[PDB]
RNA sequence: UUUUUUUUUU
RNA sequence: GAGUGAUUUGUCUGGUUUAUUCCGAUAACGAGCGAGACUCUAGCCUCUAAAUAGUUGGCGAAUCUUCGGGUUCGUUAACUUCUUAGAGGGAUAAGCGGUGUUUAGCCGCACGAGAUUGAGCGAUAACAGGUCUGUGAUGCCCUUAGAUGUCCGGGGCUGCACGCGUGCUACACUGGUGGAGUCAGCGGGUCCUAUGCCGAAAGGUAUCGGUAAACCGUUGAAAUUCUUCCAUGUCCGGGAUAGGGUAUUGUAAUUAUUGCCCUUAAACGAGGAAUGCCUAGUAAGUGUGAGUCAUCAGCUCACGUUGAUUACGUCCCUGCCCUUUGUA
């Protein structure tokens, strides 16, 4: 059970998925002293400044090639 | 400047969005404080223009589905009006606040994609979009071949969704997606 | 005789508002603003008055004549013509400061109150029932 | 299973209408019909009587919906 | 009464009053069906190449 | 009296040329001339199938002919009409005079 | 605006009398489902099993006189000149060989 | 899209080479100049030429 | 200052009051077949209200207050969509006998005149008087 | 992951 | 230029563009077609004009009035805001920020009515694609009066165990039924038909006006809005099938032309495997006009009214374009 972590989107890496439906983005944790910045895959239209709510924050998306 | 009240009855300035992520995607107050949820505007010229549409107008827009009811925005606005009256008369608080809480609680926070599936996060805009879609879909199903009117069904769906109770259609579907997504981690 | 004449448009509906010096009257096709169908779209006609203040309308007689289009389009044309008529009156017989204030309130609330929406129906093209949709294709 | 729903008020249901229903926060023909197993037409006919007698307040009186509340 | 091909002989009974002559000389033959042929149905359109 | 000049044409340029010539003639003769009144143009549309058979994609040819009509009102009982009407003339424009 | 159960028996008797004698109570002849009967010439409203009896008699009359409509009726085909190639199929698909 | 065709580009180059003095860095001035300096059969074409001429002036100022 | 003409009141209330006045006057002779007919081909059942004639005449007078017309025009005014069963709906005019008889009764009560140009019916000198009186009675 | 065929002459 | 030659290069490494669109590099130089430009169309706005378009008044008249006003016709001046239709302007990547090879350009902002409105046209080279049943376009073949010419009378092209395609109507309370109340546009007419009278309707009858911004026609459309009853019942959903009567078109209605009235009231309870169309005034719903038309629209071609959900991506499926590569 990982705490609900809020993370703001710092930049948009670009589209991904079989049909190009997901968006790979870089997120930075909001309430974090170290400012954990990781890469995530997002469903739906996302832009810079959007705050995502990760149910679990340990997972990391494979960087786009 | 006079305070703008939806339908001239409900105040908008006393509405707050709990979800920080959805604060800027649920337009209620300030520039979005509109007397009627029927404003003939262009919210699809660019990508995120729909994010500026008032949330009540989005509800009215999504309630006019199943082509039988396609284009009847006046009927849909009346339906939302009566549903809001029922909401206030049944719960006690601002029906706009009830709708906002339902939208906050009805949007999934993790979903699945075909990249077997892969669990992914949900952008705030899609989280709001699905919230409205699930709520309207729940009301529509409950009122089909049922004595309960659409306004009564809509009122019940919003109330249960706002409370988070697992009797609303939207909450059940929201939990279904998250549970399935949690498997595809 | 202090009088101005403006117009509003929407789809095909067009409304012409003649606003003269008067005792605070607003009549659309000779009918009051409180008995214009559809009922639900009456706050749309009242919106200019609600935002600006009835006190800035009670000094004029605005007679509006609308034609073309449908009910909703005519309601929008009428409200646009009302707003533009008040602005034109305050521009031609009241101070530019008040005219600027009026424009500021109207634009802050709704841009369509002053500027016409340029959307019009797109022509149907053969091979389909409408502008974009096409007749069902059978491949066998 | 079919809704064996009565077309006119049995005496017991009639008394129930004056005792219980008047206390409901939300009063509508559909809810009273689902409660007392009465045709919705009867439900709103009886609610008109309740309004005339002054035991309920009308909040919405649309042709597509009627809503009453406890007084 | 001519039916298009032959003259159908018919006695006029009193019960035929108020009707047309053509109603008593059918112009076609009642259909009795015949074991559908090749073209019918989508499965039976294929002819082997060799 | 009101002489009505009806000039009709399928091409705008010759029609307006003739109309301007008549207006100039009337003004030169110092007549009471009523400016060119432009009647709404009449559009005749024929939409046909392009193919001479029934085969192919269903494509349609949209033909249309336009007719423009101009009205000129004159208060001229003198024979200045004869002159102004006779001098100006152009193919493709048909003019008619009425004693309204 | 009354439910049929709240009616007494003489109400039904009155209504039935009117139904069996509509002409008496100023119901015009154009309101009836059997006007100028081909056999009797009387104009009345057929009720209850009379409708089925008259349908039987009509079909029997046409079949006996060998009218085209009656022949089609007892063959079981459509009688109002509709296309029967594609619609009205209430049978079983028949295959090829 | 917003890519200027060789027609517009060549016309702009000839105009700049032949009337450098009259071409300022203002679109309206360039448009008015073109109206009398060249015979262009289309107002959109003339405006495209004038706009590209202004864009070329901005670079000419910076360098060759 | 307001509510001095039919145009200043609610048209539904205006027609209701006019029908009440016509019924009370006791001078309108209803056709014998009033309880026997439909009000146009597009309708399936006869009118639910047994006093539909008075309401129809009230509506006719109210509309005559707005524009002159004839029997043919009123047939379209009261016409509507006809459902052709398994084929698409189409516009259908209403019946003409009821309209004609109602207008003749309105003439009998000296409420409707013939057009001075002889091309329709116009609300009469007394008709305008009575209708304005009903409107100002509605007042509020 | 699976994915075999296409008569003769012209 | 390169190859004996078929053939290449020009017609590109790269960047960019909806684009062989441009920038640029370059054994090629200079050109053409196509694209673009262009024509029509939609905006938004200023000069010309309007007894076939209208307003603002002035003047008569007649209603109400809370007495201060409202509504209404019938008409002689001022003016074109509205209407019409000519002539023009207006937007262009032009201004600001970022980015890019000092480019081509791209993103965002501002200004603005608008920062890609929709169509038309549309190359080289082809297909044994369709059309001899459009043609006084046509070769060859056949036939030419016991005709395959032409006309006349009947019938058929609709015939029904069945399979498929395009569709219309529905399965219902976001509804149906009776009222009440109201808003179009494209366009048509010698045939449209106003308006009186009769008729329950269908329709009948006397005819006005119009060959038309003049009359039909202020084109009183539907969906939609407000009310009344109905309430989850195949029922007031649905109106297939069938009986009787009845108008109208036409020489003629049988194999029911179509419409009207009463009656009968079927399947259908949201539709399997599959599969179509679609990105904003669009989809969908909704009606209207025109073509066909003596009569007959569930079809097509257009027009408006009400009016959204989703996305602003990708090459995963289906394909397309360019380059390299392999090929029996």
């Amino acid at each position: 059970m990982d705490k609900l972590t809020l993370a703001r989107v710092t930049k948009v890496i670009g589209r991904t998925g079989s049909q190009g439906q997901c968006t790979q983005v870089r997120v930075e944790f909001i309430n974090d002293q170290n400012n954990r910045s990781i890469i995530r895959n997002v469903k739906g239209p996302v832009r810079e400044g959007d705050i995502l709510t990760l149910l679990e924050s340990e997972r990391e998306a494979r960087r786009l090639r | 400047a006079p305070e703008v009240a939806l339908f001239g009855k409900w105040s908008l300035q006393s509405v707050n969005v709990s979800d920080i992520s959805l604060v800027d995607y649920i337009p209620v107050k300030e520039k979005s404080a509109k007397y009627l949820p029927h404003s003939a505007g262009r919210f699809q010229v660019r990508r995120f223009r729909k994010a500026a549409c008032p949330i009540v107008e989005r509800l009215a827009n999504s309630l006019m589905m199943h082509g039988r009811n396609n284009g009847k925005k006046l009927m849909t606005v009346r339906i939302v009006k009566h549903a809001f009256e029922i909401i206030y008369l049944l719960t006690g608080e601002n029906p706009v606040q009830v709708l906002v809480n339902a939208v906050i609680n009805s949007g999934p926070r993790e979903d699945s994609t075909r990249i077997r599936r892969q669990a992914v996060d949900v952008a705030p805009l899609r989280r709001v979009n699905q919230a409205i879609w699930l709520l309207c879909t729940g009301a529509r199903e409950a009122a089909f071949r049922n004595v309960k009117t659409i306004a009564e069904c809509l009122a019940d769906e919003l109330i249960n969704a706002a409370k988070g109770s697992s009797n609303s259609y939207a909450i059940k579907k929201k939990d279904e997606l998250e549970r399935v997504a949690k498997s595809n981690r | 005789v202090q009088s101005v004449q403006t117009f509003g448009r929407k789809k095909t509906a067009t409304a012409v508002a003649h606003c003269k010096k008067g005792q605070g009257l607003i009549k659309v096709n000779g009918r009051p603003l409180e008995f214009l169908e559809p009922q639900i779209l009456r706050i749309k006609l009242q919106e200019p008055l609600l935002l600006v203040g009835k006190e800035r309308f009670q000094d004029v007689d605005i007679r509006i004549r609308v034609s073309g289009g449908g009910h909703v389009a005519q309601i929008y044309a009428v409200r646009q013509a009302l707003a533009k008529a008040l602005v034109a009156y305050y521009h031609k017989y009241v101070d530019e400061q008040s005219k600027r204030e009026l424009k500021n309130i109207f634009a802050a609330y709704d841009k369509s109150l002053l500027v016409a929406d340029p959307r019009r129906r797109e022509s149907k093209k053969f091979g389909g029932p409408g502008a974009r949709a096409r007749y069902q294709k059978s491949y066998r | 299973d079919k809704l064996n729903n009565m077309v006119l008020f049995d005496q017991a249901t009639y008394d129930k209408l004056y005792k219980e229903v008047i206390t409901y926060k939300l009063i509508t023909p559909s809810v009273v019909s689902e409660r007392l197993k009465v045709r919705a037409s009867l439900a709103k006919a009886g609610l008109k009587e309740l309004q005339a007698k002054g035991l309920v307040k009308c909040v919405v009186h649309h042709h597509g919906q009627v809503v009453y509340t406890r007084a | 009464i001519y039916n298009g091909k032959v003259f159908n002989q018919t006695e006029i009974k009193p019960e035929m009053i108020g009707f047309y002559l053509g109603e008593f000389a059918i112009s076609y033959k009642p259909v009795k069906h015949g074991r559908p042929g090749i073209g019918a149905t989508h499965s039976s359109r294929f002819i082997p190449l060799k | 009296h009101r002489i009505r000049l009806t000039l009709t044409s399928q091409n705008v340029k010759p029609l307006e040329k003739v109309c301007a010539q008549l207006i100039d003639g009337a003004k030169n003769e110092h007549l009471i001339v009523k400016g060119p009144i432009r009647m709404p143009t009449k559009v005749l549309r024929i939409t046909t199938r392009k193919t001479p058979c029934g085969e192919g994609s269903k494509t349609w040819d949209r033909f249309q002919m336009r007719i423009h009509k101009r009205l000129i009102n004159l208060h001229a009982p003198a024979e200045v009409l004869r002159q102004i009407t006779s001098i100006s003339i152009e193919p493709g424009v048909d003019i008619e005079v009425t004693r309204a | 605006n009354k439910r049929a159960g709240e009616l007494t028996e003489e109400d039904f008797d009155k209504i039935v009398t009117i139904m069996q004698n509509p002409s008496q109570y100023k119901i015009p002849n154009w309101f009836l489902n059997r006007q100028k009967d081909i056999k009797d010439g009387k104009t009345g409203q057929l009720l209850s099993t009379a409708v089925d009896n008259k349908l039987r008699e009509d079909l029997e009359r046409m079949k006996k006189i060998r009218l085209h409509r009656g022949l089609r009726h007892y063959w079981g085909l459509r009688v109002r000149g509709q296309h029967t190639k594609t619609t009205g199929r209430k049978g079983r698909t028949v295959g090829v060989s | 899209s917003r890519v200027r065709t060789k027609t517009v580009k060549k016309a702009s180059r000839v105009l700049i080479e032949k009337y450098y003095t009259r071409m300022t860095n203002d679109f309206h001035n360039n448009k008015r100049v073109c109206d009398e300096v060249a015979i262009i059969g289309s107002k959109p074409l003339r405006n495209k030429i004038a706009g590209y001429i202004t864009h070329l002036m901005r670079r000419i100022e910076r360098g060759p | 200052t307001r509510a001095t003409s039919i145009k200043d009141v609610d048209q539904h209330e205006a027609t209701k009051s006019i029908a009440h006045f016509l019924k009370k006057s006791g001078k309108v002779k209803v056709p014998e077949w009033s309880d026997l007919v439909k009000l146009g081909v597009n309708k399936e059942l006869a009118p639910v209200d047994p006093d539909w004639f008075y309401t129809r005449a009230a509506s006719l007078a109210r509309h005559l207050y707005f524009r002159p017309a004839g029997i043919g025009a009123f047939k379209k005014v009261y016409g509507g969509n006809k459902r052709r069963g398994v084929a698409p709906n189409h516009f259908q005019t209403s019946a003409g006998n009821c309209l004609r008889k109602a207008v003749q009764q309105l003439e009998k009560i000296k409420w409707v005149e013939k057009h001075p140009d002889g091309k329709g019916r116009i609300l009469s000198k007394q008709g305008r008087k009575d209708l304005d009186r009903i409107a100002t009675s509605l007042r509020s």
